[PDB]
């Protein structure tokens, strides 16, 4: 076995490299330190950190959002610090419970929720241009930023675009561990079972394929570490036996293959498609489909099954039944 | 942390749909033993003499009965409701017609109520029926009742910790969670759905596309309604010791026909019956009860699914006394 | 009336369903699968002789060429004409088109099968600022072995047949990633140095186990042009040598494990 | 037929069984003995699919469903129409998957590369066994396994989940979902990074490993490095099932209540009850 794929046997230390960016080279802060155990499964060097305007903008807005959430959570346990730790996962900040439509809700019923939402959104925008601008300062493509943009767009969809399109803030995702989880069933129940939403299926298909691809890709590169396949940039510009063998492994297995560069396009596209497909689904939900199961029945897609115990007429539609 | 195998499983849907009951034998055995304490029926007595309407002085509900029949009823009522307290819980030792003690008048309406259950709600209690024991389980205060706010513990025979006490506000989220099978759902399904008939529990549309006129802005029910009925269903599932699959094929929660089981229909009638009982029998009893029985808003204790079922899909595993006590219903 | 309804049993979501599938297959078929063809294409046959004009499918499956402008001068354009010049000493086991080839000589030296190397550039991979990236510690003197790990310099190398085959004289490090990639070792009894990729190295505290090749086979490990740097092709030549051993070092390794 | 660089690798040997007898290609496909068993099991499998489907109501691909037996048949053979087909097809699937994996080790040996990929492919084969074999063994009927239908298998995932009131609270599930999400993220980040270095665009020049690590250090203060991101990727992906398996196996055999209630171990500690 090649033990180098499991962990680094002999770590190396050496002077810290700094690649100069078109700007902000002075805004890198902290002194690098090295971790020996980290260095067995990774790169040992932790830090420094770039610290631009946007990074701080993000921390500013995010902490505002986190504080708005935490104080509302604490208010839910009338500020008892011990019950706060005990009940933390059950505590949340909820959108309006009553129907105000698009009206700005009272603070005690989703106003605070709305404001945490604004400040998180601003934090995501700030972090986004950090992710983008860092790439141009170092003279790199904006690939990551576009993938990240899709992720942010999906959050906006479940957070406020979908509430806007149906016209009720009551449909936002709550903040909280279990509470954000509870929303998923409430939403799915309201809209007729998300298993019958094709864009759910697409999202899952790509999400699972990200599992398939990264397991497959990660395993492939490790299988060709002896020939240097981890040095992927120079294997793009000067094909070595590593990617030759990697390509022939797959070609002989599934009948076709990629290049060392294009597999990364595959992976980038699949991860992007998780969020693009999820977004289309939410945009269509509520606005143009009310019950995803009935929509599948309408179009002849739903499976059907014989009764096991006897079919049961809705009692509410028998004559003279109470309401 | 965990429960040791094996698990008893049942089937409630077509093969392949993973619908049925998943029960822990230990737990079922414990609940079976607890429910087996149901006292056996008293021996039958033969009807002799006049109706008790002409012998005793203050009998308005049970006047049809003869003396031996009637007294059999009274010792059964004592066995089911106040075994440890005895006849004197409802009566003055030296005036059995005195209504001076509040349990007397409540017991009178409880008689009318449980007779009503066994006559008007056969769509839910069927041939099994209910007796006083079904709810009371041998104490004057039934172990499982509800106020207009959630209380802990669910069994009022256990003593509350400081946080569990309703006046401790830091423990609200936990009081509420334990009513909804430990979920963080932020709704009290009892006051929303079981205390009265003001709210509809159905939330999911019966058309594929959104109907113009009910689908935008303030025309829309808020999403909270969906959370709320999820909560009610969690709470129902817990109260019967079962899961959604007992009643639903999750493929379409909103559909009946092949997508529902007969138990879902019975559960539907149970909602209606619990609403009748609360609105028309149990809630008005705040006039007749002492303040120590009322909740923090002057409400009497009311019933939910648990009051009868106590974690079993049939109360007391289907035990019945119906034919043994005709006086309790159904009445022609 | 219904939000999303269109004329005669159409609705918006039904159209988007069709649109989405179209978008997917467009990206997969017209874009990704062509990107997959930037290497190894056009394919080769039992001599495709049509030298006057190209066959239509070979033009359609290719993307428009792209050019990488390399960081230390140069450009590379893919796809391109890149045929294998070297004489491969292999022979056809049969006439069938996809029958395997047998090695005619000694497959480790002749560099066939798992011992094949790509025809990469005969240039030394460089750091971001121009220096030779993969250098041994005698040159990279500001690089150390980390506190806690075996220092292999001095330890013996034991080959697959339990025979001491040489002594580790040095470690070659990746100055761009801070990562040791080869050990240098003296080959006992032949007064030469040889590089081993660490991936073929079982690093113990008293020895370095190497199961890929036999002790005698350390003689013919490819030699470098220079003492203190290595080219990308040489790295391929060296790495491939040991990989060849996994299948060829003994007769029994090629035949069925059971 | 052959990639420009392919012919030098296309040598004999590296098989596990059969030596020369099955050591050859057909088009691009390596065969081997496990190629032959794969095709056998595939043929048998999709034959049994097609027979079973014709005895059913419809031919609409979305609505076909080959289902396991009723629970009453426990772990025995069931009539072919009422679960037998499902039993036969499951065996053919396992034959095909294991063949496919072993085919991959043979291809790996011939190229003289690591067996990491067939290794990685074991974990989805394992997870399939958790759902169709081990968990039905522990519960005692094949009828607890999932049906073979595009949409019908979702109805099984659905009801299975709701048998425990809110499956989201399953701690094995929480772990599994978290790996699914972060794995998808990391692949975006990894693929994004690689292309951003090789494709800055505008005629600007290709960058370098140093640029790779510099980018992540700058934005999040740490960069795990080239080789390690691949090791982490395989680790993250694999733990989707490796941890989720526990949450699946627990549900039923080791837990019959709802999954939210399981968190009583925390909520109901007396010290803060
Ligand atoms: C415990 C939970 C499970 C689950 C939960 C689940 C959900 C919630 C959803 C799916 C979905 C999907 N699942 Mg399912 N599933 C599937 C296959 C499928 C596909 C129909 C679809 C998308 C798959 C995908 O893109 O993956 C990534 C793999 C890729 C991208 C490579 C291409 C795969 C190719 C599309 C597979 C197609 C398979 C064929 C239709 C079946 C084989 C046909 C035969 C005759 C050769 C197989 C083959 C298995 C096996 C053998 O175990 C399986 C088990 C499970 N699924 C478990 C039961 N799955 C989605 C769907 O849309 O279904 C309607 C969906 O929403
Ligand atoms: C009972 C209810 C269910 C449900 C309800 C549900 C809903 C309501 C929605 C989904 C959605 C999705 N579901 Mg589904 N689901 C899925 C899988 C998925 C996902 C692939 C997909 C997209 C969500 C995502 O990846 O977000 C992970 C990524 C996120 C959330 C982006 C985060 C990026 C962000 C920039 C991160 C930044 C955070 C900050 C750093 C922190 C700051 C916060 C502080 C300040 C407070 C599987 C595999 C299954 C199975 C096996 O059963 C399943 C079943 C269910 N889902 C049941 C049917 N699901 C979504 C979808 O696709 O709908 C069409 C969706 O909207
Ligand atoms: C209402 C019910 C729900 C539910 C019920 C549920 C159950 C019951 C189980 C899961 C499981 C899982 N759920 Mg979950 N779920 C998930 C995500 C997930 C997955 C991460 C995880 C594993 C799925 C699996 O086992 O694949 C299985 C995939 C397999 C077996 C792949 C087989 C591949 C095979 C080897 C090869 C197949 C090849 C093809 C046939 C060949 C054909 C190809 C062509 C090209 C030739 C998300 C992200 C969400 C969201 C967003 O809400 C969600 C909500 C729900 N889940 C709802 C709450 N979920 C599983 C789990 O791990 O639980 C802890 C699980 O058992
Ligand atoms: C399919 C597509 C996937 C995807 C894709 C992508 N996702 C990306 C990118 C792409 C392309 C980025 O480039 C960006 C990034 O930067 O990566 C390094 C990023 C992000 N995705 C995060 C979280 C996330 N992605 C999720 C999901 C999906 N994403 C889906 C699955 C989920 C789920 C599943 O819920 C979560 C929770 C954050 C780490 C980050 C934003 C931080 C922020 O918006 O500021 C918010 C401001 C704060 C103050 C919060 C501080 C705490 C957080 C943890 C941040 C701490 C970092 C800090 C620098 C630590 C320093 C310590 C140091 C000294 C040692
Ligand atoms: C965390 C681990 C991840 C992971 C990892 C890896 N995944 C790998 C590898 C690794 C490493 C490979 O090396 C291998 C491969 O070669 O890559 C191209 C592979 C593969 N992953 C496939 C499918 C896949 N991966 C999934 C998931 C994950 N993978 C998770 C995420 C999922 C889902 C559902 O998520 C699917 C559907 C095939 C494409 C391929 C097998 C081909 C095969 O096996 O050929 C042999 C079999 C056939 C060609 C068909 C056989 C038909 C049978 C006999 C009859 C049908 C019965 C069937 C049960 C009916 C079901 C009906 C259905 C509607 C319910
Ligand atoms: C007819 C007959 C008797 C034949 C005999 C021979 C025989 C056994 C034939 C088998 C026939 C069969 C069953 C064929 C089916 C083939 C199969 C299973 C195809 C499935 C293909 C699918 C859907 C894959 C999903 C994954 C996916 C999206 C891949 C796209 C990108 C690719 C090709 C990734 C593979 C790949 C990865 C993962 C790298 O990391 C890598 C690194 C460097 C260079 C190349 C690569 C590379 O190609
Ligand atoms: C409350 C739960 C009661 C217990 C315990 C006992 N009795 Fe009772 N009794 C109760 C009510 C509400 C009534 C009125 C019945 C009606 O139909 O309106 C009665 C009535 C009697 C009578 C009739 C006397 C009269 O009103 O003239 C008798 C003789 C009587 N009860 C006796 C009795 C005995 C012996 C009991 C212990 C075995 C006993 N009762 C318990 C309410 C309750
Ligand atoms: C559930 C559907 C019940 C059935 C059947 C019967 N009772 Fe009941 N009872 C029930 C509740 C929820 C309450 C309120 C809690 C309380 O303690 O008041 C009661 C109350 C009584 C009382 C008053 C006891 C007291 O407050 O100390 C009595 C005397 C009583 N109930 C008697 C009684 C009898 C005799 C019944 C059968 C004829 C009977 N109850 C049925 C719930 C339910
Ligand atoms: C039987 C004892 C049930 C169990 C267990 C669960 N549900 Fe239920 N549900 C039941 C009934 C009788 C009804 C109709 C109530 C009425 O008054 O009309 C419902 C309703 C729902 C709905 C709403 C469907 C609609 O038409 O809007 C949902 C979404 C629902 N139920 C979900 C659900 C879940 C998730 C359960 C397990 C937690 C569950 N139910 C259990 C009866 C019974
Ligand atoms: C006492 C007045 C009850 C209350 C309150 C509720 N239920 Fe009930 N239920 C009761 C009886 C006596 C029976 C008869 C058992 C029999 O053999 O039929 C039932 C039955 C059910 C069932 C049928 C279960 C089965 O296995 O067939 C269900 C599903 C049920 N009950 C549900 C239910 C719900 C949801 C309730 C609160 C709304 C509820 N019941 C209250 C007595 C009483
Ligand atoms: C016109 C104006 C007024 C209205 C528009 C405002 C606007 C754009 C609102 C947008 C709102 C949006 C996008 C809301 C989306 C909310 C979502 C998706 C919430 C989802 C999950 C929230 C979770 C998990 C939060 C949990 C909170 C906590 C754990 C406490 C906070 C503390 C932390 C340390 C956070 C850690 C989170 C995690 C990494 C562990
Ligand atoms: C995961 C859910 C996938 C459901 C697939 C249903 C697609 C319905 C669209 C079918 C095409 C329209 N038409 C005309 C054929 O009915
Ligand atoms: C449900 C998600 C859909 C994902 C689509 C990914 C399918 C990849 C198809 C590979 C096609 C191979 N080939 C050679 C035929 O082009
Ligand atoms: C229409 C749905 C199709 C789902 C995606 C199927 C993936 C196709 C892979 C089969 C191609 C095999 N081949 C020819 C490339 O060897
Ligand atoms: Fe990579």
């Amino acid at each position: 076995a090649d033990y180098q794929t499991i962990y680094t046997q002999i770590q190396a230390r050496g002077p810290h490299i700094t690649v100069s960016g078109e700007w902000g080279d002075n805004d890198r802060v902290g002194k690098p330190f090295y971790s020996y155990w980290l260095g067995k499964i990774g790169d040992a060097q932790i830090g420094p950190i770039y610290l631009g305007a946007s990074g701080i903008a993000a921390f500013a807005f995010g902490s505002t959002a986190i504080l708005i959430i935490l104080f509302n959570m604490a208010a839910e346990v009338h500020f008892d610090p011990l019950q706060f730790f005990r009940q933390f996962f059950w505590l949340g900040l909820y959108p309006p419970k009553a129907q105000y439509g698009m009206g700005i809700p009272p603070l005690h019923d989703g106003g605070w929720w709305l404001m945490a939402g604004l400040f998180m959104t601003l934090s995501l925008g700030s972090w986004w241009i950090r992710v983008y601008s860092r790439a141009r300062a170092l003279g790199l493509g904006t690939h990551i930023a576009w993938n990240f943009a899709a992720a942010i767009f999906f959050v906006l969809c479940i957070g406020c675009i979908h509430p806007t399109l149906v016209g009720s803030w009551s449909e936002g995702v709550p903040f909280g561990i279990w509470p954000h989880i509870d929303w998923l069933t409430a939403f799915s129940i309201r809209y007729g079972n998300f298993y019958y939403c094709p864009w759910h299926g697409f999202s899952i298909g790509f999400a699972y394929g990200c599992g398939l691809l990264f397991a497959a890709h990660g395993a492939t590169i490790l299988a060709v570490a002896r020939f240097g396949g981890d040095r992927e940039i120079e294997q793009i510009t000067d094909r070595g036996t590593a990617v030759e063998r990697a390509a022939l492994f797959w070609r002989w297995t599934i009948g076709f293959n990629a290049t060392i560069e294009s597999v990364h396009r595959w992976g980038w596209f699949f991860s992007l498609m998780v969020m693009v497909s999820a977004s289309v689904g939410i945009l269509l939900t509520g606005t143009f489909v009310d019950n995803w199961y009935l929509w599948c029945v309408k179009h002849g897609a739903a499976p059907d099954y014989p009764a096991y115990l006897p079919a049961t007429p809705d009692p509410a539609s028998l004559p003279g039944a109470p309401k | 942390c965990f429960e040791p195998p094996p698990a008893t499983t049942t089937q409630t849907g077509f093969r392949g749909l993973s619908m049925g009951e998943v029960l822990h034998p230990a737990t079922v055995k414990a609940k079976k033993e607890r429910d087996a304490q149901y006292p056996p029926a008293l021996a039958a007595v033969k009807a002799e003499g006049p109706p008790v309407s002409q012998v005793y002085k203050n009998v308005k509900v049970l006047g049809n009965l003869t003396e031996a029949e009637f007294l059999r009823t009274m010792t059964a009522i004592t066995e089911w409701v106040s075994p440890q307290e005895g006849c004197t819980y409802c009566h003055d030792e030296n005036n059995l017609a005195s209504e001076a003690k509040y349990p007397y008048v409540v017991a009178r309406r409880m008689l009318e109520m449980t007779r009503a259950i066994n006559t008007n709600w056969t769509q839910h209690v069927a041939q099994t029926g209910v007796t006083c024991y079904t709810c009371h389980r041998g104490t004057p205060l039934p172990p499982y009742v509800r106020y207009l706010e959630p209380t802990l513990p669910l069994n009022n025979r256990e003593t509350p910790t400081h946080v569990e006490r309703v006046e401790t506000r830091s423990g609200y989220v936990v009081r509420l969670a334990k009513y909804t099978a430990y979920s963080a759902l932020n709704y009290d399904p009892f006051t929303m759905f079981l205390a009265n008939d003001k709210r509809q529990v159905r939330v999911v549309p019966q058309t594929a596309l959104p109907l113009v006129g009910v689908s935008r802005g303030k025309e829309r029910r808020p999403l909270s309604d969906a959370y709320a009925t999820f909560a009610l269903m969690m709470s129902i599932s817990d109260s019967l010791g079962t899961n959604c699959t007992f009643c639903h094929n999750a493929q379409t929660f909103e559909s009946w026909g092949k997508k529902s089981t007969p138990q879902r229909a019975i559960a539907w009638w149970g909602i209606r019956m619990v609403r009748d009982l609360n609105m028309n029998y149990l809630a008005p009893l705040n006039a007749s009860l002492p303040a120590s029985r009322l909740g923090r808003q002057g409400e009497a204790p009311q019933a939910d699914c648990r009051t009868c079922h106590q974690g079993v899909t049939k109360p007391l595993f289907g035990a019945s006394r119906l034919k043994d006590y005709p006086e309790l219903g159904p009445i022609k | 009336m219904y939000h999303g309804a269109l004329a005669q049993h159409l609705d918006i979501a039904q159209l988007v369903w069709y649109a989405q599938w179209l978008v997917i297959w467009t990206v997969v078929l017209l874009y990704l699968r062509r990107e997959d063809r930037r290497e190894g294409y056009p394919l080769v046959e039992p001599l495709g002789l049509v030298k006057l004009a190209p066959e239509d499918g070979q033009v359609y499956e290719l993307p428009y060429p792209k050019t990488f402008v390399l960081p230390h001068g140069g450009t590379v354009t893919v796809p391109r004409r890149r045929p294998e010049t070297r004489e491969l000493k292999l022979a056809q086991t049969d006439g069938f088109e996809g029958a395997p080839l047998q090695p005619t000589g000694n497959p480790l030296v002749d560099a066939v099968g798992p011992a094949s190397y790509a025809e990469r550039a005969e240039v030394v991979d460089a750091t971001v600022d121009g220096k030779a990236k993969i250098v041994p510690l005698r040159v990279a003197t500001d690089f150390s072995i980390a506190e806690g790990d075996v220092d292999p310099r001095g330890l013996p190398v034991v080959a697959a047949d339990g025979v001491e085959a040489g002594t580790v004289t040095d470690l070659w490090v990746d100055r761009s990633e801070h990562y040791f990639r080869y050990l240098e070792l003296s080959v006992a009894g032949s007064a030469r140095t040889a590089l081993i990729p660490l991936g073929f190295c079982d690093v113990k505290k008293d020895k370095i186990v190497v199961t890929s090749i036999l002790s005698e086979q350390f003689a013919n490990v490819p030699r470098l042009q220079s003492r203190d740097q290595i080219t990308l092709r040489e790295e391929d030549k060296v790495s491939a040598y040991y990989a060849g051993g996994l299948l060829y070092a003994t007769p029994e390794r090629a035949e069925s494990l059971l | 037929a052959l990639l420009s660089f392919e012919r030098k690798y296309r040598v004999r040997g590296g098989t596990l069984i059969g030596g020369d007898l099955f050591d050859f290609w057909v088009g691009p496909y390596f065969v081997g003995f496990f190629g032959v068993s794969a095709i056998f099991f595939i043929f048998l499998g999709v034959s049994l699919i097609g027979y079973a489907a014709s005895q059913g109501p419809t031919w609409d691909p979305f609505a076909i469903s080959i289902n396991p037996p009723d629970l009453k048949y426990g772990l025995g053979a069931a009539p072919l129409l009422e679960g037998g087909f499902w039993q036969a097809i499951t065996v053919c699937a396992l034959g095909a998957f294991i063949s496919w994996m072993l085919r991959e080790v043979e291809i790996s040996r011939k190229l003289g590369i690591g067996w990491h990929v067939p290794l990685a492919f074991c974990v989805p084969i394992f997870m399939f066994c958790v759902l169709q074999v081990f968990r039905p063994l522990l519960l005692g009927s094949w009828g607890h396994a999932f049906p073979y239908g595009i949409l019908s298998h979702l109805d099984w995932v659905n009801n299975f989940g709701y048998q425990y009131l809110n499956w989201h609270y399953n701690p094995g599930h929480m772990s599994s979902v978290s790996f699914l999400f972060v794995n998808a993220m990391a692949l975006g980040l990894h693929g994004g990074l690689i292309l951003s270095v090789a494709n800055p665009g505008d005629g600007d020049k290709v960058k370098t490993a140093e640029h790779e690590n510099q980018y992540f250090r700058d934005v999040v203060g740490y960069s795990i490095g080239a080789l390690s991101i691949h090791r982490l990727g395989l680790f993250l992906a694999s733990n989707i099932f490796l941890t989720g398996a526990f949450g699946t196996i627990a549900s039923g055999p080791f837990w019959t209540r709802g999954w939210p209630e399981w968190w009583g171990w925390w909520l109901d500690i007396p010290f803060w009850s």
